[PDB]
RNA sequence: GCUAAACCUAGCCCCAAACCCACUCCACCUUACUACCAGACAACCUUAGCCAAACCAUUUACCCAAAUAAAGUAUAGGCGAUA
RNA sequence: GCUACCUAAGAACAGCUAAAAGAGCAAGAUUUAUAGGUAGAGGCGACAAACCUA
RNA sequence: CUCCGCAUAAGCCUGCGUCAGAUUAAAAUGAACUGACAAUUAACAGCCCAAUAUCUACAAUCAACCAACAAGUCAUUAUUACCCUCACUGUCAACCCAACACAGGCAUGCUCAUAAGGAAAGGUUAAAAAAAGUAAAAGGAACUCGGCACCUGUUUACCAAAAACAUCACCUCUAGCAUCACCAGUAUUAGAGGCAGUUCAGCUGU
């Protein structure tokens, strides 16, 4: 007799079942002594929201635009951009030397970083 | 789930523990033993059985003071608390253990027959011959294991060459050696055997359900 | 003096008896699960 | 305030609300990250306005004004974060060489599928961890037979579906005879 | 944000951020009368309404004073043409009160 | 010796060992870079983890011996919940006192004259008793948990009135939640008592010395009355991690530091819990001469000689209908020998304020044959608890 | 089915839609000094008020570490206490009511009263008419109960100008909940009780309502609002307990005003009110062309003190013990 | 005159040839589809009966790498059936 | 999830004779909610060779 | 009329709220069917707790007196560790398991006759037969298979009888022992067996 088919949900089932099922709301504390909630500041999250005045860009762009190629970005390409000038003249100045690559913005590990590549430890 | 046993407690205590109930089922959940069932709610006291046993910094001979003697759910006989020193136990009672009494717990084989004195423990090579004795032990410090019953007593018929020779309960003789414990006198409820059930109800409370082999 | 009404429902043991976890407790189970995939169903299990 | 949830009062009751085009990826690919940051929140308040008139328009049973309004900031929104994901993936790949954000392994099941395993974040190590030794990453040999019958499902779909495309060509020559190349 | 992974927190661990919340709301008529200080909202499963306050005080600037949330059930009654039921989303609905007496 | 705890509920044994480790040489292939466990692997051996900080909720404490406070003699606590096997016998041997049945003459006098007893006194005494077993909640039958609290509240706040003919009564107050501890030292036993519950009535004034320093000398010539084969220690908490301090219970400048009486309540609903007349009364010695030593030690010293001045302190113990009356002074503080000055109690016990309370009325037969209210009322068992709180007020 | 009327409420501007509930005028102050036509040692009670004070947050030595979600049960609610057991002994000489007078710890007070109608909107009942009924199970820390009325503030038939608020939505937005159980009149004593009159009631309000929670979450004005609401609400159940016990109800409206005084306290900041419960007629029926209103007289929240250092209290407010004093100090009239 | 009737596609079957499958995000072995705590349960062991012998009691079949032929031959078998 | 038995931890029972508590008229070898256990070469059975979702 | 009703639990899952409908019930207002829109807001409830050692003989019954037996839901301390806060989920209905003439089933609290909840008659006629109810001269079971008025426990039947099984007592039988049943028991124990009212008077449409 019981619908097999529907999505199971905590609206359904006893009362034990029906606490203990969430909706996916992420957790921001732990539940102490006498079933009080402590909530940890930090784990809820910060909303980093910007200054917006003087702000030129709008919801939409005007359809007076010159249409552009599209041209996907890649870690060759970041490389060229943001890291081959400083080797480039290091290069012609002698300097450089493979030792020193985090002098160009190199990383040996994401360890001691506050926010790590991978694995990623920073939300959206 | 499975069964689990209720007895897992692992330290002695004379606090009543939790008890449950089998219903005549082993760990398979299969009926093993007919006629088991329901019944009252009972509590299980820890017996200790080794009579001669000192406290942890102490040794040697001991006395110890029947604080009660009271009914137990788990056994025909009446059990005994006794307080020695900073310990208490649960004890089974004599015939004539009684509150405030004194009891002796020795593991001393004098050069002769002791006097023998209800409800003290001494090694049966100590024990007078031709005593009434209970809550007897096979082996050295193994425990009571015999006897145990409300208003048995097995006599020490002969000691010979470091051995003892008793007859249990069921007249058939026993040989231990001589220096397993045991209790003078006969176990407490003497008259447990006259008592009528009287009611089939009674049974149930018993934990007894109907048996019928066909 | 009632008849078929034999199914009392309860989601706690309809849960315990048949659910997910039930059936991945055994080798039997598994294959429960293994046979019901093959065949498509769209429920595999409670 | 609460009346940024709303259109300008102007607009209201028109029939129209004439709007540019969407956020092009090659467009917010010049822009920089303080920008698209400012950019996203601009595109949020405008996609809960439009969602909110959206709504509105359904319990007043009236369509709703320039419908294609939300598909552009949809459209912008979604240009903004695979421009800002392919930054943030360009740069792992030359810090770590990591494809993915996210560590997982490849992992045969209790059915014997072969899944891509996405890892958890926890406090104790695995061994330690009680409900997660429960699973079985594994399949035992009573689960052989079911993969090959599933792979004979899998083959006889695939072959029904390759036979059935040359019938259709068949149909097709039959109907256009000029097309026997 | 959802259908993201929540970087793990460690007593003593940095503050928890998102810069570009994936969260949009509706502002909807309510069905029903309510307080001239209530404002009701329609909102993701997986906002919380100590999300909500957040988003709006952060984004919208506007004071909150209490926050109430529930989760409406979608009807699952209706049947397709082929007899197979049609499920209306189950949808979350927030309860706004709107500080400083406004 | 039947050994407790059977085979099956005790911890599985560990399994066999592969083989591949007993081979000099050779590294087993295990699944612990899988990470997770396969039947055709070897089991990994993990070294121990160590989480590497602190994380309260998953806090695991050191072991017994490397405590910082851990001392290799045990020390014999008596806190509230401790019941002795002898009862006052115990207390009075622990404690080096000796016991004076009935209350002294000094206090009983003070309730002697009518002009001290409170007007309808037993009319106020009665309202009292019904107020807590009958009034005072909507359950048909209040239980021993909410009547016995608030029935001596209530005789406290009865007793209280009498502020208007004696004024010094408004130098006392009645403190909760207060705890002290002493500890000493009784035939190279060292004992500790860490008194906790029920309620202190503080006063600005020491109370008055109740026997002369003449009948503080014929204790010499009493024996403390032993018990064997039963320990003085019995029923006590051995304490191996312990500090060996004195406290009063207050900082220093507390207006009210001389603890005038002790109110102990016996208020658990079921009966095992409750602790026996001898067992309250032994109970009431140890926290009188807690709360005593803990006075003598602080004005005194830590030093073990019989007081010039010795303290007084008193206690009251009931379980809502029966009440227990404790006068205790200490004369000495030197108790290490049984030998020499002993401390003097003045006890009355089983004093019943009332036989019996119905909460309705018993009806046979459609008659009533007992009206609802207190059955057997005693004042005189209130005269006595009125002349405790009066002593050092009148 | 009723709805829990709770006195300390985290509802927003409670105290308005409690008004309507009960009926109830606010009026700020407290009521006009009663007409008429053994000195107070102030050094005295200010001593015995630090001492209190003093006792539970430093002088009394605690076992185990005071976490700050504690404080509000640990030292506030004991110094509350031992500030009325002290004061009310002392004052005993000035006041002889409070010799005889019975002393509650957190004892319950329940009343249950019907307020409007309502249509059923929904089910097998639908359209039909059905009471609004509203039922408040109260705790105050502290409250005195004496054997004869206090006299009334104003006289029965008493108006004012100010309006009764009205709520536009149902009382269910508030938020506010229905449950289905015992419905108590209760003034936290049976009535055979002699001490069934009201005296004055101490309330501690709870953590969850305290100041800094309340200043960070964006409810400031909301202070004021949890000491309103828990003083209508409370006295209003206390009084109207009172009434139903010598017989009074809503088809046989009070012949006398019934009055009471609460002291509100978060254990630093003290408020004072004073209620008179002018009717019992509630009901739609009762209620058609009734005059009279509930009055409540209310001060705001003052500090008792402004720090505490050691063993030093720093800023002790002399006008909000006095306060105190003047309520404890209020007797019945006698007879001629 | 109603009810109806009529239809040609959807796909499917048998071969041949080729060795198939599958990580947007998120969730999913706990009550699956449930962000977040000291694991420990671990897999391996003759298929059976029976088509037939007109019953049934030993006895017959379902795999191991080249179509054909040797050959239904050698051989086994209540020397029967049959293999 | 029926039913039989059992386990855990619950719950219910007016009046009347009323000593005795008892299917007396109308508190028990009673009834009953919840979760769990025993499975077909079997289980369970105050044994009908009954019952174990027809 | 009330047989209930309201609430909780369990179950169920939007399943008589608004708007619209050409759909539907006997019914071209109703609508539980269809389309669209709306809705149930936590204080109630669910969801709990740092470690190690240690503590826990005294039932309940108005718990007092007098009593018992089947022997019982209710408790700590020591030291270490710990400064934080109100998240998440259930909350609707005329509703479930059934049966398809409620045939029936369904835990708890409160109300104890209702302040809550309901409608036995589509209209007519007033044949037979049939069902139920009521009244009945004289008689009062006549004529009819048969009217009405060695303990205990279950069973079919019911006023019941009977037998069967169980079982107190009784009897024989096997067993000298412990860490999963028996049993945390020990021959005064455990298990397995056997146990051999009529007549009359009175009343009734029988
Ligand atoms: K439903
Ligand atoms: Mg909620
Ligand atoms: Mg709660
Ligand atoms: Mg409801
Ligand atoms: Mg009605
Ligand atoms: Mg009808
Ligand atoms: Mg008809
Ligand atoms: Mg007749
Ligand atoms: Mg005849
Ligand atoms: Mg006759």
């Amino acid at each position: 007799g019981a619908d097999r088919m529907s999505k199971w949900t905590s609206k359904r089932g006893p009362r034990s079942f029906r606490g203990r099922k969430g909706r996916g709301a992420k957790g921001i504390g732990f539940l102490t002594s006498g079933w009080r909630f402590v909530q940890i500041k930090e784990m809820v999250p910060e909303f980093v929201v910007p200054d917006l005045t003087g702000f030129k860009l709008k919801p939409y762009v005007s359809y007076l635009a010159p249409e552009s190629e599209e041209t996907p970005l890649t870690a060759a390409q970041l490389f060229s951009e943001a890291v081959a000038p400083a080797i480039e003249k290091d290069f012609k100045d002698g300097t450089f030397d493979p030792d020193n690559l985090e002098k160009y913005g190199f990383e040996p590990t994401q360890e001691g970083k506050l926010f790590q590549l991978y694995p990623r430890n920073f939300l959206r | 789930a499975n069964f689990v046993s209720w007895k897992s407690r692992t330290k002695y205590t004379i606090t009543p523990v939790k008890m449950r109930k089998s219903g005549g089922r082993d760990h398979t959940g299969r009926i093993r033993v007919h006629g088991i069932g329901g019944g009252h709610k009972q509590r299980y006291r820890m017996i200790d059985f080794l009579r001669f046993r000192p406290e942890e910094t102490k040794s040697g001979p001991f006395e110890e003071k029947v604080i009660q003697v009271r009914y137990d759910p788990c056994r025909s006989a009446d059990i005994a608390l006794v307080a020695g020193g900073s310990r208490k136990r649960w004890i089974i009672a004599t015939e004539n253990m009684q509150a405030g009494d004194t009891i002796l717990n020795s593991n001393h084989i004098g050069r002769m027959a002791v006097a023998a004195r209800e409800g003290d423990a001494h090694p049966l090579g100590a024990l007078p011959v031709g005593t009434l004795i209970n809550n007897v032990e096979s082996e050295p410090g193994r425990g009571a294991q015999y006897i145990r019953a409300a208003g048995t007593c097995g006599v020490l018929l002969r000691k010979v060459n470091g051995t003892a020779i008793i007859q249990l309960p069921s007249k058939r003789q026993m040989q231990v050696l001589e220096t397993c414990v045991a209790t003078v006198g006969r176990v407490s409820n003497v008259d447990h055997n006259k008592r009528v059930i009287g009611k089939a109800g009674r049974n149930r409370w018993l934990g007894k359900r109907p048996n019928s082999g066909r | 003096k009632a008849r078929g009404n034999e199914y009392q429902p309860s989601n706690i043991k309809r849960k315990n008896k048949h659910g997910w976890v039930r059936r991945l407790s055994t080798p039997a189970g598994v294959q429960v699960i293994l046979r019901r995939m093959l065949k498509g169903r769209k429920s595999l299990s409670h | 305030g609460l009346e940024e949830f709303f259109d300008d009062p102007k607009n209201w009751g028109q029939e129209k609300v004439k709007s540019g085009a969407a956020w092009t990826c090659q467009q917010l690919r010049n822009k920089s990250n303080e920008d698209l940051h400012k950019l996203w929140y601009v595109l949020l308040k405008e996609r809960n306005m439009l969602l909110t008139l959206e709504q509105e328009a359904k319990r007043q049973r009236l369509p709703m004004p320039s419908p294609e309004r939300l598909d552009k900031v949809v459209d912008s929104m979604d240009a903004l974060d695979k421009v800002v994901q392919e930054r943030e993936d360009a740069l792992r790949l030359l810090q770590t060489g990591q494809e993915r954000a996210r560590p997982g392994a490849w992992r045969r099941d209790i059915f014997g599928r072969i899944i891509w395993h996405k890892f958890k974040q926890w406090v104790i190590p695995w061994h330690l961890n009680k409900r997660y030794n429960r699973k079985r990453f594994f399949a035992l040999p009573y689960v052989d037979h079911f993969l090959r019958l599933e792979r004979e499902k899998r083959a006889r779909i695939k072959a029904r579906k390759e036979n059935l495309e040359r019938k259709k060509a068949k149909i097709l020559l039959k109907k256009f005879p000029h097309l026997a190349e | 944000a959802r259908n993201v992974v929540y970087p793990l927190y460690r007593l003593g661990g940095p503050q928890l951020r998102v810069f570009r919340t994936n969260f949009f709301i509706q502002l909807v008529r309510p069905g029903v009368a309510q307080p001239e200080d209530t404002v009701q909202f329609r909102i993701p499963m997986e906002m919380t309404r100590v999300d909500l306050r957040n988003y709006l005080e952060g984004i919208y600037n506007v004071p909150v004073a209490a926050v109430r949330t529930r989760v409406q059930h979608g009807s699952n009654k209706r049947r397709d043409h082929r007899n197979v039921r049609i499920k209306k989303p189950d949808y979350k609905v927030a309860y706004v009160q709107l500080a400083h007496g406004q | 010796a039947y050994e407790w705890g059977v085979r099956s509920t005790r911890k599985s044994e560990p399994p066999p060992l592969d083989r591949v480790y007993e081979i000099p040489g050779l590294e087993p292939i295990t699944f612990a870079g899988k990470m997770h466990f396969v039947p055709w692997l070897a089991r990994p051996i993990f070294p121990p983890w160590d989480r590497g900080y602190k994380d309260p909720r998953f806090y695991r404490s050191p072991p017994l011996h490397e405590h910082p406070l851990y001392k290799d003699q045990a020390c014999y606590i008596f806190h509230h919940r401790c019941r002795l096997l002898e009862g006052v016998k115990q207390a009075l041997w622990l404690t080096k006192t000796k016991l004076i049945e009935g209350l002294p003459e000094k206090v009983l006098s003070l309730v002697d004259d009518p002009r001290n007893h409170i007007e309808n006194q037993d009319e106020c005494v009665l309202n009292v008793i019904s107020h807590a077993r009958l009034w005072q909640t909507t359950e048909e039958i209040p239980k021993r948990e909410t009547y016995c609290p608030v029935i001596v509240d209530n005789l406290i706040q009865l007793c209280k009135s009498q502020i208007l003919k004696h004024p010094s009564l408004a130098r006392r107050i009645c403190v909760q939640n207060s705890t002290f501890s002493a500890t000493w030292n009784r035939e190279s036993l060292l004992l500790q008592v860490r008194g906790s519950g029920g309620a202190r009535l503080s006063t600005k004034d020491p109370l008055p010395t109740i026997a002369s320093r003449e009948e503080i000398e014929a204790t010499k010539n009493h024996v403390l009355e032993t018990f064997y084969p039963i320990s003085p220690i019995i029923d006590l908490h051995e304490c191996n991690i312990y500090d060996v301090k004195n406290d009063t219970g207050f900082q220093e400048g507390y207006p009210y530091p001389y603890p005038h009486t002790l109110y102990l309540l016996d208020k658990a609903n079921l009966r095992p819990h409750r602790l026996q007349p001898d067992q309250l009364r032994a109970k009431m010695i140890l926290f009188a001469f807690g709360s005593a030593l803990a006075q003598a030690r602080l004005l005194y010293g830590n030093d073990a000689k019989v007081l010039e001045q010795p303290v007084v302190v008193q206690s009251v113990g009931t379980d809502g209908r029966v009440f227990h009356f404790l006068v205790f002074q200490l004369n000495t503080t030197d108790l290490d020998c049984n030998e020499g000055v002993k401390n003097l109690a003045w006890v009355d016990s089983d004093q019943l304020l009332y036989q019996h309370f119905w909460c309705l009325p018993v009806i046979k037969k459609r008659v009533v044959v007992e009206p609802v209210g207190p059955v057997g009322f005693k004042p005189e068992t209130f005269r006595k608890f009125l002349a405790l709180y009066l002593h050092g007020a009148a | 089915m009723k709805y829990m009327v709770y006195p300390q409420t985290f509802a927003l501007n409670a105290d308005r839609w409690y008004q309507y509930f009960t009926k109830t005028v606010f009026l700020s102050g407290l009521p006009p000094p009663p007409a008429e036509p053994p000195a107070l040692d102030l050094a005295a009670l200010r001593a015995v008020a630090c001492d209190c004070l003093l006792q539970e947050h430093f002088y009394l030595r605690r076992r185990r570490r005071v976490h700050r979600y504690e404080e509000s049960e640990v030292i506030s609610l004991p110094f509350l206490d031992q500030l009325v057991s002290t004061l009310v002994g002392l004052l005993s000489p000035h006041n002889p009511a409070l010799a005889a007078a019975a002393l509650d710890y957190r004892c319950p007070v329940h009343f249950y009263w019907v307020r409007g109608e309502e249509i059923i909107p929904r089910g097998h009942r639908r359209g039909r008419i059905d009471d609004l009924r509203y039922q408040i199970d109260d705790k105050p820390n502290n409250q005195i109960r004496i054997s004869k009325q206090l006299a009334e503030f104003v006289p029965l038939d008493y108006s004012v100008p100010i309006e009764i608020p009205t709520i536009k939505c149902k009382p269910d937005k508030l938020p506010l909940f229905k449950r289905q159980y015992e419905n108590h009149i209760f003034v936290g004593s049976k009535t055979a009780d002699p001490c069934c009159y009201g005296h004055t009631q101490f309330h501690l309000l709870p953590d969850k309502l305290r100041r800094e929670r309340l200043l960070r979450q964006n409810c400031a004005d909301q202070i004021e609002v949890v000491f309103r609401a828990n003083a209508i609400a409370s006295l209003f159940a206390w009084t109207g307990a009172q009434a139903m016990y010598q017989g009074f109800w809503s088809e046989a409206d009070v012949t006398r005003p019934f009055v009471s005084q609460a002291v509100i306290t978060d254990g630093k900041y003290f408020s004072f009110f004073c209620y008179q419960l002018n009717t019992l007629a509630l009901t739609t029926q009762a209620d058609q062309n009734n005059p009279r209103k509930n009055i409540c007289w209310g001060t705001q929240s003052k500090p008792l003190y402004e720090t505490i250092e050691d063993n030093d209290v720093k800023g002790f407010n002399d006008d909000v013990l006095l306060q105190i004093v003047h309520f404890l100090l209020n007797r019945p009239k006698e007879e001629k």
